DNA sequence: TGTTAGTTGGGGGGTGACTGTTAAAAGTGCATACCTATGATAGGCC
DNA sequence: GGCCTATCGCGGTATGCACTTTTAACAGTCACCCCCCAACTAACA
C-alpha cells in the first residue's frame, strides 16, 4: 500500500491537520503519527497490517497518553450486505463507543476528523463506498458530519473535480462528490493530491434525504451511460410525467446534453421530480 | 446573417489551381468554343503536364490547406453556440432543398402524360392569344371573365376536348405506369 | 387545337426516344448472413430478389469473393423450381466465370429446370454425358443431396427420359440393434405383451385432432383458477379500455410491420442485405398476433431485451416450419402416417407383428416430412432486435391511465447496473400494469409446446423428429454445445441411439390424468386462504424492516404466480387424457417437456396426477399401497417392509378419517413427510379396502420405487466395494441400511476433532448433522460438485433449523460439504480411487485442449459442453446486445475435469432407467421415471423391482470401467506429437482401479436396494 | 370533406449541369478499453 | 521448476485502424424552373 515515510511530509501534514480527535489510516512505519504526536494530537492509528502494530505501541507507550492502537482495516469497515466476521473488519458504531465517540445531529459541526490515503489500487472502490455510506447516513457519517482528509492519485483526482468545464472527466462520482462534499486540495506531493472532503451541511433536502438517495444515484448512473445523449431521451427511460416539461422546469432547453448539466442542475432535476404533486407514482425504479 | 457564408473555404487544388488559371487563357484564344471542350483540352493538358510541373501547385496547396487549418481552427473555436445552431439549420435546410430540386426534376425527367386538361385550360389556351390585356396577368383575367360571361352552349367544344384528353391521359397514364413497374419503381402508380 | 396536340404527341414520341435511351444506359458471419438470405428467399418464392443481390455481388470485385458454391447453387435452384432456364444457365455462366467448380446441386437443378420444362432428349443426353465426364455419380444424387419430395419427382421426370430403366436402390430395409445389452430388447425370440391403451381408435383420432388444432393454432387459451370476486365498475372500465387500447396497438402494429418490410425492401432495392424475406415468411396477421401475444404475456416486472428477442425469434422460426408444413402437404401424410400408427396403440386394433412405437412409425413408410435448418445466430438475433423495436415503437397509450391527450411509449427499456456491466431492461408502463391488475382478465394464454399433449407423443425416430407433432423439438436441452452434441448424434450409426430413443417414446407413451379431489383441495386452499405448511402459497394479502418485507412480498408473489400456472393447467386438462413427451439433457437424463405441470413438480405437483388407465391390485396390490403409503409419510424409513404395512394397519383408521375429511376431520395427513401425495394414498387405499374385492379394485395411483443414493450405488458396483455395497443397500439385509447415519457418525467424529480445536463452524454445528442434512449433503457431493444448485438447496434446508446462527450457514454449508467428501473418501477407500482415477484422466485428457467424450454402455454418445470465450456483437439504431456464436477456442479445464466423473455416473444410472425401461415394456408395465425414483402400479411393483436388480446386475456385470479405459486410450491416446502427454495419458488410463470382492448377484436378493 | 399541386401561356430572372482531378469528410467491418465493485488450486510468468 | 496471482448469453458504449464512397474545391454558358395572374380538378389524406 501507500505510507508515509518522510519526516518533513509528516511534520507538514502534522502543522496542517493540526491547523480534536484524529483517526490516522494505515500509519505503517509510524513516521505521520510520530510527526502528530510530536506535534500534539490525539491519535487514533486504525492500522490494517498487524505488523505495524508493536512500534507504533511502544511509540505511543513513549508518550503513555490518549494515543490509541487498533487493529483495523478502514477500508473494509461495515461491509455491505455482510455477515460481520473478520477481525480487521469491524463496526463503526462499536469502534466508535470504545473511543467514546457520541452522535452529533447532521446539522452540528464536525465532530471528528479522519486522514489517510486511499489504496493505490482502491480509490475507486472507496470513494464509492464512502459516497454509498455518505448519502445512507450510515457508518461514520451516522455520527455527523465527518470530515475526510486522503491522498488520492492525480487521475481519480482530475476525474473527482471535473465539470462540464472539462467534459472528458465529468463522471458520475464528480457528480455525487460535487455535491456531497466541498474538496479542497491541501498538499500536492510528486502525483499526489490530499483532498478534504468535509460533507455540506445542505445536502439533505425536503425531497432528497437519506431515504430516496438510491433513486438518485439510479438516475446519475442511468445518464452517464449515454454521455453523448440528450437528457430528454435518458427522462423518458425515467419518469411517466412529461420529460420536456421538467428539463423547461429546470430551465434546459430540449437540446440540452448531458455532459452540460452541473451537479446542481442534476440536484434540482431530481427534486423537482420528486416535488410533483398530483401522480400516483414519480420514479420508475425497480431493480434488485 | 449567414455564418456559411463567411466560413473560410477550402483551398483549390491542384489540378483545380491548373484549371483556374489555364481557363482564362483558352477562353481568350478560343472565345467561341463551349467551355466543355476547353476543361477537356485542359485536363488532357494537366495529364501531359509533367510531374515536376504539378508538384508546384501540390506544394502550394499545402501551404494553403495549412493556413486553412488555422483559420478553420480560430473560426470555430470563435463560433457562439446560436452560430453553430444557425449553421447547423442553414445545413439540414440546404440538404433538403437538395433533395426536393433533385427528386422533383427527377419526376420531370421521366416521360409521363401531363394531367388532363380541364375545360377552362382549354378555353385559356384558345383564347388567350386574342384576348386583350396589357400583360399574361391581365390578358388571363380578361379570359377569366369571358369565361366567366360564356353560356354553357358556347363551352361545348372546350368541355368534349377536355373528356377526350381525359381519356387520352387515363390510357397514357395505364401504358406509362406499367413500363414503370417494368423498371420496378410502382411507387409512381396511383395509389389506390 | 391540333397543334397543341400535335405538340404533346411529338414531345412524348421524343420522351419515349428518352426512355429507349435510359434503357440502353471457411464460414463468416456475413456470409452466414447471405447465405441465410438466399435459402430464405426460396421459401417466399421472391427469387428476382435473391438474384438480384447475388448479381451485384458477384459483379463487384470485392463481393464476388464472399459468394459461395452454396449460394449460386440455392438461386440455380429457385430457378430451376420456377423453371427459368434462361436464368439458371446465367447464373451457371457467373459460376463458371467466378471459376471454382460446379456440384451434384447445381447438376439437380439444372436437371430440374430440364425435367420441368420437358427438355429435348438431345439436350438432356448431352448433360448426362457431360455430367459421366466429369466423374460424378448418378446415385450419389439422390443420397448426397438434400431434395424435397418434389425435386426429387422432377429429377426422376428428366432422368426417365434417357434412362427409362433407372431405378432407386432398394429401400427400405431398417437395421436392428445388435448391442450387447439391446439384443434381447430387440431380438423377435421371446414372447412380447406391450401394453395398449385404454383409448378406441376413433377416441385416439379425436384427440390427435385436437391436438393438431392446437398446435396449428400455436396458442392455448386456459381459464385462470383466480378472480373470484370481482368489482363491478373497475374491472367494466378497465375491460373497455384495454379492449380499445388493444384494437389501437393491433392496427399500429400492423401499420408498422408494413412500413418496416417496405423500409427493409428497398434496402434490398440497395446494395444492403435485410430481413425482408424473413419478415415475408409469416403472415402479418400471424406476425400482429405473436407480438400482441407475448405483449399481453410480458412480466410486469420486466424481461431480458435479448432474453425477448430470442424468444420472437423462436416463435418465429416454429411458425414458420408449423406454415411450411401445412402448405407443402407435409400435413396430410402425417394425418395418414398418424392414424395408421395409431393402430398399435389403440385398443381396438391390431398390428401384423409386434413392435416399438418407433419400429412401426418406420416400418409405415418413413418419408418423416422433411427437415428444416434453423436459422444462423445473427439472423435470430438482428429479427428479433428488429420484432422487439418495432413493438417498442408501435405500442402507443395515453398516461392519464383511471381527457387523455398526452401519449407515452407503452413499452420502455431501463438499466440495470447490478452487474458491473450494464444490461438493457424492457419494463412496461406502470399504468399499463395497473391497467392489466384492476382489468383482472380470466383467461391466461399458454403455448402449444408448453403444455401436455392431447394424444400420444410421436415416436423419436431421429434427433430431430419428436414430441409434438409439428413443433420441431432438440432430442438434447443443452444449449452449450448443442452444435457439437447434435452432430455427434447424427455421427454415431442411427442404431446406436436406437435404445435412447425407445426409452423416450415410451416415457412420452404414458397416460396421465389428473385427480379431481385432489386438485379441488389444492383450489379451496389457493382459491380462498393459502397453505405454506402444506405448500400452497399464499394470496398478496397474507403479505407482512419494510425491505424485508418487500423481499417477503416478492418471494411469496413468485411462488403464487407459479402455483396459479401449474394449476391453472391442471384446472384446464381435469376431463381429458394427455401425455407428456420426454427430452434430455448432455447427460442423459430424462426430464419432461412441458415444464409448468408435470410430475417432476413439487408434492402438490406430483399429487395432482396419476395414471390415466388403471390396474387391478390383485394379491398384492394393497399390500404395496399401504407399504407406498408408509414410505410417503417418512414415519418408518428405518423400519422394514412388514412393519410399514403393520403400522398402516395400525393407523388405518386415522387414514379413512383423513380421506373422508381432509380439511374437517382429524387431519393426519398434514402431519406426513409428503402430506398431498400421502393423503392421495390415503383415498386409494380407501377405495381399495372398501371396495367388494381388493384383489380386483382397478388401481390408477402410481407406486414409487427409490434408490437411495444411487450414485454412491453406481460407485460401489464399479469398484465391487463391499462396505460402499452394504451403505448403500446393494447387499441384502432385512432392515434397511442408512448410509446418511454412519456418514453423519463419522462426519460427527471429525466435527469431534476439529471442535476440540476450537473452530467455530464446527462448535456450532454440533447437533445438527443429521440424516436428512447429510442426505441432502451427499446428493449433493455425488450428484455434484460445485454449480451450487443442490447447495442452494442444503442452505435453504439449514435455515429451516431454526435454533442455528445464519451467519454461518453459508459457510456452514461449505464445511459439511467438505467433511462429507472426506468422510465418504475415508470409509469408501475405493471409491476415492475411482474418483480420482477419473477426475485425474479427465484432467490430462482436457489438458491436451479436447473436451471428455465416452459412449455409454447402451451406446450414446456423451460430450461435455464446457468451453469459454465466444463472443460477437451486433448494433440496432442504439442497443448493442452481444452473442455467443458457437465456435469455440478453448476447453474449460477445471469444469471438464470437475465435471467428467459425475456426469458419468449420470450416463450410468440413465443406461440403468432405460433398460428397467424397455424391459418393463416387454411385460406390459407402466413405467416412468422422476430423477431416481421408478414408478409403477401396485399390482406390478414386484415384477418392477425383478427388471430393476436384473438389469443393474446385467448392466454392472460387463467391465465397464475397462471399456471407458480402453476406449479413452483409443479415442485419446492417438496423437502422433506430441507422444510423451499421450504417454502419461495412458499411464493414467490403463491404472484401472482393482475391483472388490462384492458379488454383484446379490443384487438381485436385496429387498431394499430400491424401495 | 379538406388539402396538394399540376396544368392552361408568357415573360423575366435565379439556378443546376456539363465539361475535368484532388483530397478532405464521411460511411463500413473489427479489435480494444472502460466503468465499477468484491481460502485452496491451477495457470502463467520468470 | 518455483512462485505469485486470480477465480469460484463477460455488457454495452465508444475509439483507433484498414477501406471505400461522397462531396467541396475552381468556372462560363445553356438551358431549365419559379412566380403571377386566376381557375379547375385529378389525386391524396
Amino acid at each position: 500500500k501507500r505510507y508515509v515515510t518522510d519526516r518533513r511530509l509528516a511534520e507538514t501534514l502534522a502543522q496542517i491537520y493540526l491547523g480534536h480527535l484524529l483517526l490516522e489510516c494505515n500509519p505503517g512505519p509510524g513516521i505521520l503519527t510520530q510527526a502528530l504526536l510530536e506535534a500534539g494530537a490525539k491519535v487514533v492509528a486504525l492500522e490494517s497490517d498487524k505488523t505495524f502494530i508493536p512500534h507504533l505501541e511502544s511509540l505511543g507507550k513513549n508518550l503513555d497518553g490518549k494515543l490509541r492502537v487498533i487493529h483495523c482495516d478502514f477500508f473494509k469497515l461495515d461491509p455491505r450486505s455482510g455477515g460481520v466476521i473478520k477481525p480487521p473488519a469491524m463496526s463503526s458504531r462499536g469502534l466508535f463507543k470504545n473511543l467514546g465517540i457520541e452522535a452529533v445531529p447532521w446539522t452540528a459541526d464536525i465532530p471528528l476528523k479522519v486522514v489517510g490515503m486511499f489504496p493505490s489500487r482502491g480509490e475507486k472502490r472507496a470513494l464509492w463506498k464512502l459516497a454509498y455510506d455518505l448519502y445512507s447516513c450510515t457508518s461514520i457519517y451516522k455520527f455527523g458530519r465527518i470530515e475526510v482528509n486522503m491522498f488520492i492519485g492525480e487521475k481519480e483526482f482530475q476525474k473527482l473535480m471535473a465539470d462540464p468545464g472539462n467534459p472528458d472527466l465529468y463522471h458520475v462520482l464528480s457528480v455525487i462528490w460535487q455535491l456531497a462534499c466541498e474538496i479542497k486540495v491541501l498538499h500536492m506531493e510528486p502525483k499526489l493530491y490530499l483532498i478534504q472532503m468535509i460533507p455540506r451541511q445542505n445536502l439533505f433536502t425536503k425531497n432528497l434525504t437519506p431515504m430516496n438517495y438510491n433513486i438518485f444515484f439510479h438516475l446519475l448512473k442511468h445518464c452517464f451511460g449515454r454521455r453523448s445523449a440528450t437528457v430528454i431521451d435518458h427522462l423518458r427511460s425515467l419518469t411517466p410525467l412529461d420529460a420536456r416539461d421538467i428539463l423547461m422546469q429546470i430551465g434546459k432547453q430540449e437540446d440540452e446534453k448531458v455532459v452540460n448539466m452541473h451537479p446542481q442542475d442534476f440536484k434540482t432535476l431530481f427534486e423537482t421530480i420528486e416535488r410533483s404533486k398530483d401522480c400516483a407514482y414519480k420514479w420508475l425504479y425497480d431493480e434488485t | 446573417s449567414s455564418v456559411l457564408a463567411s466560413s473560410p473555404k477550402k483551398p483549390v487544388s491542384s489540378y483545380l489551381r491548373f484549371s483556374k488559371e489555364q481557363l482564362p487563357i483558352f477562353k481568350a484564344q478560343n472565345p467561341d468554343a463551349k467551355t466543355t471542350e476547353l476543361i477537356r483540352r485542359i485536363a488532357q493538358r494537366w495529364r501531359e503536364l509533367p510531374d515536376s510541373k504539378k508538384k508546384i501547385y501540390q506544394d502550394a496547396y499545402r501551404a494553403e490547406w495549412q493556413v486553412y487549418k488555422e483559420e478553420i481552427s480560430r473560426f470555430k473555436e470563435q463560433l457562439t453556440p446560436s452560430q453553430i445552431m444557425s449553421l447547423e439549420k442553414e445545413i439540414m435546410d440546404k440538404h433538403l432543398k437538395r433533395k426536393a430540386m433533385t427528386k422533383k426534376k427527377e419526376l420531370t425527367l421521366l416521360g409521363k402524360p401531363k394531367r388532363p386538361r380541364s375545360a377552362y385550360n382549354v378555353y385559356v389556351a384558345e383564347r388567350f392569344q386574342e384576348a386583350k390585356g396589357d400583360s399574361p396577368q391581365e390578358k388571363l383575367k380578361t379570359v377569366k371573365e369571358n369565361w366567366k360571361n360564356l353560356s354553357d352552349s358556347e363551352k361545348e367544344l372546350y368541355i368534349q376536348h377536355a373528356k377526350e384528353d381525359e381519356t387520352r391521359y387515363h390510357n397514357e397514364m395505364k401504358s406509362w405506369e406499367e413500363q414503370m413497374i417494368e423498371v420496378g419503381r410502382k411507387d409512381l402508380l396511383r395509389r389506390t | 387545337w391540333a397543334k397543341i396536340l400535335e405538340k404533346d404527341k411529338r414531345t412524348q414520341q421524343m420522351r419515349m426516344q428518352r426512355l429507349k435511351a435510359k434503357l440502353q444506359m471457411q464460414l463468416s458471419g456475413q456470409q452466414q448472413r447471405l447465405l441465410a438470405f438466399f435459402k430464405c428467399c426460396l421459401l417466399t418464392d421472391q427469387l428476382p430478389l435473391a438474384h438480384h443481390l447475388l448479381v451485384v455481388h458477384h459483379g463487384q470485385r470485392q463481393k464476388r469473393k464472399l459468394l459461395t458454391l452454396d449460394m449460386y447453387n440455392a438461386v440455380m435452384l429457385g430457378w430451376a423450381r420456377q423453371g427459368a432456364f434462361k436464368e439458371l444457365v446465367y447464373v451457371l455462366f457467373m459460376v463458371k466465370d467466378a471459376g471454382l467448380t460446379p456440384d451434384l446441386l447445381s447438376y439437380a437443378a439444372a436437371l430440374q429446370c430440364m425435367g420441368r420444362q420437358d427438355q429435348d432428349a438431345g439436350t438432356i443426353e448431352r448433360c448426362l454425358e457431360q455430367m459421366s465426364q466429369e466423374g460424378l455419380k448418378l446415385q450419389a444424387l439422390f443420397t448426397a443431396v438434400l431434395l424435397s419430395e418434389e425435386d426429387r419427382a422432377t429429377v426422376l421426370k428428366a432422368v426417365h427420359k434417357v434412362k427409362p430403366t433407372f431405378s432407386l436402390p432398394p429401400q427400405l430395409p431398417p437395421p436392428v440393434n445388435t448391442s450387447k445389452l439391446l439384443r434381447d430388447v430387440y431380438a423377435k425370440d421371446g414372447r412380447v405383451s406391450y401394453p395398449k391403451l385404454h383409448l378406441p381408435l376413433k377416441t385416439l383420432q379425436c384427440l390427435f385432432e385436437k391436438q393438431l388444432h392446437m398446435e396449428l393454432a400455436s396458442r392455448v387459451c386456459v381459464v385462470s383458477v383466480e378472480k373470484p370476486t370481482l368489482p363491478s365498475k373497475e374491472v367494466k372500465h378497465a375491460r373497455k379500455t384495454l379492449k380499445t387500447l388493444r384494437d389501437q396497438w393491433e392496427k399500429a402494429l400492423c401499420r408498422a410491420l408494413r412500413e418496416t418490410k417496405n423500409r427493409l425492401e428497398r434496402e434490398v432495392y440497395e446494395g444492403r442485405f435485410s430481413l425482408y424475406p424473413f419478415l415475408c415468411l409469416l403472415d402479418e396477421r400471424e406476425v400482429v398476433r405473436m407480438l400482441l401475444q407475448v405483449l399481453q404475456a410480458l412480466p410486469a416486472q420486466g424481461e431480458s431485451f435479448t432474453t425477448l428477442a430470442r424468444e420472437l425469434s423462436a416463435r418465429t422460426f416454429s411458425r414458420h416450419v408449423v406454415q411450411r408444413q401445412r402448405v407443402s402437404g407435409q400435413v396430410q401424410a402425417l394425418q395418414n402416417h398418424y392414424r395408421k400408427y395409431l393402430c398399435l396403440l389403440a385398443s381396438d386394433a391390431e398390428v401384423p407383428e409386434p413392435c416399438l412405437p418407433r419400429q412401426y412409425w418406420e416400418a409405415l413408410g418413413a418419408p418423416e416430412a422433411l427437415r428444416e435448418q434453423p436459422w444462423p445466430l445473427p439472423v435470430q438475433m438482428e429479427l428479433g432486435k428488429l420484432l422487439a423495436e418495432m413493438l417498442v415503437q408501435a405500442t402507443q397509450m395515453p398516461c392519464s391511465l383511471d381527457r387523455s391527450s398526452r401519449l407515452v411509449p407503452v413499452l420502455y427499456h431501463v438499466y440495470s447496473f447490478r452487474n458491473v456491466q450494464q444490461i438493457g431492461i424492457l419494463k412496461p408502463h406502470p399504468a399499463y400494469v395497473q391497467l392489466l391488475e384492476k382489468a383482472a382478465e380470466p383467461t391466461l394464454t399458454f403455448e402449444a409446446v408448453d403444455v401436455p399433449m392431447l394424444c400420444p407423443p410421436l415416436p423419436w425416430t431421429s434427433p430431430h423428429s419428436g414430441a409434438f407433432l409439428l413443433s420441431p423439438t432438440k432430442l438434447m436441452r443443452t444449449v452449450e454445445g448443442a452444435t457439437q452434441h447434435q452432430e455427434l448424434l447424427e455421427t454415431c450409426p442411427p442404431t446406436a441411439l436406437h435404445g435412447a430413443l425407445d426409452a423416450l417414446t415410451q416415457l412420452g407413451n404414458c397416460a396421465w390424468r389428473v385427480n379431481g379431489r385432489v386438485l379441488d383441495l389444492v383450489l379451496q386452499l389457493f382459491q380462498a386462504k393459502g397453505c405454506p405448511q402444506l405448500g400452497v402459497p399464499a394470496p398478496p394479502s397474507e403479505a407482512p424492516e419494510l425491505a424485508h418485507c418487500q423481499k417477503v412480498a416478492r418471494e411469496m408473489h413468485s411462488l403464487r404466480a407459479e402455483a396459479l400456472y401449474r394449476l391453472s393447467l391442471a384446472q384446464h386438462l381435469r376431463d381429458r387424457v394427455f401425455w407428456l413427451p420426454h427430452n434430455m439433457d448432455f447427460r442423459g437424463r430424462t426430464y419432461p417437456c412441458p415444464p409448468h405441470f408435470n410430475h417432476l413438480g413439487s408434492d402438490v405437483a406430483r399429487a395432482l396426477l396419476e395414471f390415466a388407465q388403471g390396474r387391478p391390485l390383485g394379491p398384492h396390490g394393497l399390500d404395496w399401497l399401504k407399504i407406498h403409503l408408509v414410505n410417503l409419510t417418512g414415519l418408518k424409513k428405518r423400519e422394514p417392509l412388514r412393519k410399514r404395512l403393520a403400522f398402516a394397519e395400525e393407523v388405518m383408521d386415522d387414514i379413512l378419517d383423513s380421506a373422508d375429511q381432509p380439511l374437517t376431520g382429524r387431519k393426519w395427513w398434514m402431519g406426513a413427510e409428503e402430506p398431498w401425495q400421502t393423503l392421495a394414498c390415503c383415498m386409494e387405499v380407501a377405495n381399495a379396502v372398501r371396495a367388494s374385492d381388493p384383489a380386483a379394485y382397478v388401481s390408477h395411483l402410481p407406486v414409487h420405487q427409490d434408490g437411495s443414493c444411487n450414485g454412491l450405488q453406481h460407485y460401489a458396483a464399479l469398484g465391487r466395494d463391499s462396505v460402499g455395497a452394504a451403505s448403500v443397500n446393494l447387499e441384502p439385509s432385512d432392515v434397511p441400511q442408512d448410509v446418511y447415519s454412519g456418514v453423519a457418525a463419522q462426519v460427527e467424529v471429525f466435527r469431534r476433532q476439529d471442535a476440540q480445536r476450537g473452530m467455530r463452524v464446527a462448535q456450532v454445528l454440533e447437533g445438527f448433522i443429521t440424516r436428512k442434512v447429510v442426505k441432502q449433503t451427499v446428493m449433493t457431493v455425488v450428484y455434484g460438485v460445485t454449480r451450487y444448485g443442490g447447495r442452494l438447496q442444503i442452505e435453504k434446508r439449514l435455515r429451516e433449523l431454526s435454533d442455528f446462527p445464519q451467519e454461518f450457514v453459508w459457510e456452514a454449508s461449505h464445511y459439511l460439504v467438505r467433511q462429507v467428501f472426506k468422510s465418504l473418501q475415508e470409509m469408501f477407500s475405493g471409491t476415492r480411487a475411482i474418483q480420482h482415477w477419473l477426475t485425474e484422466s479427465a484432467r490430462l485428457i482436457s489438458h491436451m485442449g479436447s473436451v471428455v467424450e465416452w459412449v455409454t454402455p447402451l451406446g450414446v454418445p456423451v460430450i461435455q459442453p464446457y468451453r469459454l470465450d465466444s463472443k460477437v456483437k451486433q448494433i440496432g439504431g442504439s442497443i448493442t446486445y452481444t452473442h455467443n456464436g458457437d465456435i469455440s477456442r478453448k476447453p474449460n479445464t477445471r469444469k471438464q475435469k470437475n465435471g467428467f466423473p459425475p456426469n458419468f455416473i449420470h450416463s450410468l444410472d440413465s443406461s440403468h432407467m432405460m433398460l428397467t425401461a424397455l424391459h418393463c415394456y416387454r411385460k406390459g408395465l407402466t413405467f416412468v421415471s422422476v430423477h431416481d425414483c421408478y414408478w409403477t402400479h401396485a399390482a406390478d411393483v414386484s415384477v418392477m423391482n425383478q427388471v430393476c436388480r436384473e438389469q443393474f446386475v446385467r448392466l454392472h456385470s460387463e467391465p465397464i470401467l475397462q471399456d471407458l479405459s480402453r476406449f479413452l486410450v483409443k479415442r485419446f491416446c492417438s496423437e502422433p506429437q506430441k507422444i510423451l502427454e499421450a504417454s502419461q495419458l495412458k499411464e493414467t488410463l490403463q491404472a484401472v482401479p482393482k475391483p472388490g470382492a462384492f458379488d454383484l448377484e446379490q443384487v438381485k436378493r436385496s429387498t431394499y436396494f430400491f424401495s
